[PDB]
């Protein structure tokens, strides 16, 4: 069970099912997470060091969860929600130079399962 | 064009002109939340 599916929720009848992180690790040492909405079937095995600065991919939050609210007259009916602004990008490795290019990212289409 | 005329004043009062103006106040600003556009007007 180093790869967890939270089975101390399922014992507990689903008193949470937090499906939005990280499972566990793999072998002792990849930590494994779910692609909810993989398109077939695949894994990509990733490196990561300590350093925000080697990752080989970026993701730098500047507005996050930020609230969204109003009013529509049609109906009177509520507005809300929530708005960011985060960015994404890549170890340069030279969007058009990182299709298949990174090489902190391999990625495995998996057939047979 | 060109146009030449006068403003004056008894005391505090700008009683001479050809355009007076007057404003009505008791430049009001409001942000109108509708739908996912709240703008100012």
């Amino acid at each position: 069970g180093i790869s967890y599916a939270a089975q101390g929720l399922a014992t507990g009848f689903s008193t949470d099912t937090t499906k939005s992180v990280f499972a566990g690790v793999l072998g002792g040492k990849y930590r494994v997470y779910i692609d909810q909405y993989a398109k077939q079937d695949y894994f990509t095995v990733g490196y990561k060091g300590p350093n925000e600065m080697d990752a080989g991919i970026y993701y730098a939050p500047y507005v996050a969860l930020t609230p969204l609210r109003g009013s529509d007259p049609k109906n009177f009916q509520p507005v809300m929600g929530f708005k960011t602004r985060y960015g994404i990008g890549i170890n340069p490795f030279a969007i058009l130079n990182s299709l298949g290019k990174n090489a902190y990212f391999r990625r495995v289409y998996v057939k047979g399962i | 064009y060109v146009i030449v005329g006068v403003v004056e004043n008894i005391g505090e009062k700008e009683i001479v002109g050809s355009i007076f103006y007057a404003p009505y106040t008791e430049f009001k600003v409001v942000v109108d939340p509708e739908s996912l556009q709240p703008s100012i007007g």
